[PDB]
């Protein structure tokens, strides 16, 4: 799952959720420590954890921007994993005569023909 | 680069980023706006790649010169001379083989014909060949 | 390999989406509070409606004036189409191919003073070369830098470039193209399409005042005009990897690749600071 | 489905160059030609394998390069074949012109007149002298590579609001319901 | 996320059209058994018609 987002990003978001929860608790102190962090960390996962509402417009905007960043991150990651898996095409469909691998002796890709056959003199015409 | 002049026969003495004045020459250019219109030679301000190239040549080997633009404004090749029975040159080398102008300075290719007629020096500037289109404004087409 | 623009997340949608979401939010909040007036909501309306158009991550006290539930549901329909279009278009923008703006030319501002950049860009070549003669005759500082980063061969600079011990190589065009053509990884390119200093070709040496010169020049020019150089050049003096690059997929995406959002993150705290003042000076009302 | 729809809608068309399918035949729709009676004309007269496109040329030829790029600016003559340097100069100046694929006919421009003149040797002397002092790079930085709007950022097209303008008027429908359901509110008490 | 990605990837298939296996294709001999019947024809007086 980690292919889109780096462990540094994981730590970044896991610390930012706690930081914004601490700020939300501090805002709610001025006219809710465990319930606020629970709600914020459920919002990180778009879960129905935490049913309280903001007690000031400042907590309102704070949780607002927190949820905004949460969903923008989840959208960014779903898109990133989409692009990752769809752009991973298998290899390699040999074109034929016009194969780049054909234009040179491929030490890795093993291909040859039946020794001393019609194709042999066919290639002896085109050296 | 050709621009019309004032009654003094001169024009704005432009400069560059570091203040160096762009070299100006006076070129006697025929008024080739339309075929049939007054096409007569008027003083004009000339400046560009060939202009400063020939001034550099004049600075190096110390010649005297004149500059003017051609009347028809066309390269010239082996073409029929007014549906006659003769295929001859026109344009720059058309009048150069006739002795009108002495030396040519212009970015002309070197094909086989004009090379057979006249030899050429080293190519002062390399070049290739490309198609040009006015791209396209990025637009996603879909209904709703 | 290329990278991702930090501010590419706002590339799909201009400020039009910002102004539209704000104006629709205000108009539907006015309509909802007017509907509720027929049967407290003027403050929670913004939270409820943005939660509707954005994500159902926070529970909201939505049930008020049950007839407006149709309006808030089509609001949620706007949500479920807008988020889809965003996650689609941005993903499309993320399928960019590796660009690498390379170096504009020898006279690139970065080239003359690489020490102003961290790390300083390192270039060098083998000494006793005509290229070094020209650089010594024209550019003393870059000549001294080349001396600081002298080489001793052709392939050693190639492997230094492969392993990152050298940033660039300076040399003629033909042999560099030959080296890059048969590379298995195609991890080396020259740029300029011939934009080089001291534009020179391969002039065949001729005994002085030899009569053959003119006619043989006309013959090789006839060859030049016969349009056969392309396939012979492809066969002899090039390689297979001269067609084009490929659309590489990004590696593990780092924060900086989306650093723009991080910038907005900072702005968030800035905003909260302002509201903190609103908490400290709220004694007027 | 909408993701696949918008991402798979690539713009057209990036001309490859000599190997363009459109080049292999006289494109009645796509208008492209060259300057009539020029070096490229005899270049194509050597290879009359392009002869078909050759008699597509006069039908849309131009008598000067200046009017050719002027046509390129507007609908007619969408494409013009010409030397790389002028065309990239105009591309840098206008910031809305693009070069092709790979370049071909890697030629040179120099200077030559009648054979009665050993000046051309001094011309070669001057070009090598400027090779020993960097003077063509001065000409380049004055005229050719004078910075001048290095265009980039070829985005794979974006999405705008007017393209979705339709969905927007859907909410207007609900606005209409703002004047209908609120009488049905009174009807809720009328029926009983 | 993985579902909406992988399925979208599967949806980028190109037009296949299994065509006709050959002249002796079972569908070809009795097209009337299929709705609509597959219609084929050519100009008469031909060696193919012979
Ligand atoms: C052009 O540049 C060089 C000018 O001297 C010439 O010889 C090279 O000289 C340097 C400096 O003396 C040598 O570097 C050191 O090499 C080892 C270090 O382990 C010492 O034993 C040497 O004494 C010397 O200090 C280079 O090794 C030497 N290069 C060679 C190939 O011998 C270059 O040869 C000249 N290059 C060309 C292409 O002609
Ligand atoms: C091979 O097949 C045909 C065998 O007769 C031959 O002539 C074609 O005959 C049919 C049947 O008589 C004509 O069909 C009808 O055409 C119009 C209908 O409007 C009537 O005036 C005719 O009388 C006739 O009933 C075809 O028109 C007729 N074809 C031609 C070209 O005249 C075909 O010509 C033969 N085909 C070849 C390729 O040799
Ligand atoms: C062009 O051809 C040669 C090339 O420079 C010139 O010959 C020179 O003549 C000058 C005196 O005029 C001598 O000092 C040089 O030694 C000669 N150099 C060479 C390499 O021949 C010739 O003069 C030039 N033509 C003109 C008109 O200047
Ligand atoms: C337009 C023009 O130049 N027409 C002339 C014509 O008058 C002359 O008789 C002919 C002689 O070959 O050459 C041509
Ligand atoms: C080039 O040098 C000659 C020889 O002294 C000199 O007479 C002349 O003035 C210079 N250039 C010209 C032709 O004016
Ligand atoms: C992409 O190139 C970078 C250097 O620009 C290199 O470090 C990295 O390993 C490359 N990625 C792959 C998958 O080869």
């Amino acid at each position: 799952f980690m292919q889109p987002f780096q462990s540094t990003l994981w730590l970044l978001v896991g610390l930012s959720v706690h930081v914004v929860a601490v700020m939300l608790y501090l805002l709610d102190r001025f006219s809710t420590l465990s319930s606020a962090m629970w709600f914020s960390w459920g919002v990180l996962l778009n879960s129905g954890i935490g049913e309280g509402a903001p007690r000031s417009f400042s907590a309102r905007i704070l949780g607002m921007v927190w949820a905004g960043f949460a969903m923008i991150i989840v959208a960014s990651y779903t898109a990133n994993l989409a692009a990752f898996l769809v752009l991973d095409r298998p290899e390699e469909r040999i074109t034929g005569i016009n194969d780049p691998r054909l234009r040179n002796p491929s030490d890795k890709f093993i291909y040859a023909t039946v020794k001393q056959s019609s194709v042999d003199i066919y290639f002896r015409r085109q050296v | 680069y050709v621009k019309p002049t004032m009654s003094d026969g001169t024009c704005k003495e432009e400069f560059t980023v570091n203040g160096d004045p762009v070299k100006k020459v006076i070129c006697t250019g025929p008024n080739d706006t339309s075929p049939g219109s007054p096409r007569h030679t008027v003083p004009q301000c000339c400046y560009g790649f060939c202009i400063d190239l020939l001034i550099k040549l004049a600075r190096t080997m110390n010649f005297t010169y004149e500059v003017h633009l051609v009347a028809d404004g066309k390269f010239g090749t082996q073409e029929r001379v007014n549906n006659s029975n003769k295929k001859e040159w026109n344009g720059m080398m058309g009048e150069l083989l006739s002795g009108q102008a002495d030396m040519i300075v212009a970015p002309l290719t070197i094909n086989n014909e004009r090379a057979q007629y006249i030899e050429f020096s080293k190519p002062f500037k390399y070049q290739g060949l490309t198609i040009l289109v006015k791209k396209e404004i990025p637009r996603s087409t879909l209904d709703s | 390999n290329g990278t991702v623009s930090p501010s590419a997340f706002l590339e799909p949608f201009s400020a039009d989406v910002w102004v539209m979401m704000f104006v629709m939010l205000l108009i539907v909040s006015a309509v909802a509070v007017f509907v509720f007036e027929y049967f407290f909501t003027i403050g929670k309306a913004i939270w409820l409606l943005w939660g509707l158009v954005f994500n159902n991550s926070v529970p909201v006290q939505n049930p008020k004036g049950t007839t407006s539930k149709i309006m808030v549901s089509v609001w949620a329909f706007f949500a479920v189409i807008f988020l889809a279009s965003y996650t689609a278009n941005l993903a499309a923008f993320m399928i960019q191919e590796e660009y690498v703006d390379q170096v504009s030319g020898l006279s690139d501002k970065k080239f003359q003073r690489p020490n102003d950049f961290s790390p300083p860009f390192r270039f060098g070549t083998v000494p006793n070369g005509s290229t070094e003669r020209n650089i010594r005759n024209n550019y003393a500082e870059m000549h001294a830098y080349m001396g600081k980063f002298n080489q001793r061969g052709v392939d050693d600079a190639l492997l230094s470039l492969k392993t990152g011990k050298l940033d660039a190589f300076i040399y003629d065009a033909a042999v560099l193209n030959y080296m890059a053509g048969r590379d298995e990884g195609c991890k080396l390119v020259t740029i300029g399409s011939g934009k080089v200093f001291a534009s020179t070709g391969y002039g065949i040496a001729i005994q002085k005042d030899s009569g053959w010169k003119r006619q043989v020049d006309l013959a090789i020019l006839q060859l030049f005009g016969d349009g056969e150089m392309e396939e012979l050049e492809a066969l002899w003096l090039t390689g297979i990897c001269h067609n084009e690059k490929n659309e590489v997929m990004s590696s593990q995406l780092d924060i900086d690749n989306m650093a723009g959002v991080f910038y907005m993150l900072g702005a968030a705290m800035a905003l909260s600071l302002i509201t903190f003042i609103c908490e400290h000076l709220f004694y007027w009302q | 489905n909408l993701a696949a729809f918008l991402v798979l809608d690539r713009p057209e068309e990036r001309i490859t160059g000599i190997n363009d399918p459109r080049l292999r035949n006289p494109s009645d729709k796509f208008i492209y030609a060259t300057v009539k009676q020029s070096s490229v004309d005899i270049y194509f007269r050597r290879q009359v394998e392009l002869s078909t496109m050759y008699r597509h040329m006069e039908k849309h030829n131009y008598e000067s390069a200046a009017e050719a790029i002027q046509a390129v600016r507007d609908n007619k003559l969408h494409a013009f074949i010409w030397d790389s340097a002028v065309l990239e100069f105009e591309a840098s100046q206008k910031c809305d012109l693009v070069t092709t694929g790979e370049l071909f006919f890697r030629s040179g421009f120099g200077i030559g007149m009648r054979k009665d003149s050993p000046w051309k040797q001094n011309v070669s002397l001057s070009i090598l002298k400027s090779h020993e002092n960097g003077f063509m790079e001065d000409l380049d930085k004055t005229w050719v590579r004078y910075q001048e709007c290095d265009s980039r950022s070829n985005a794979p097209a974006t999405l705008t609001f007017e393209n979705m303008a339709g969905v927007f008027m859907l909410v207007a429908g609900g606005i209409v319901a703002g004047i209908f359901l609120i009488f049905i509110e009174i009807a809720y008490k009328r029926h009983k």
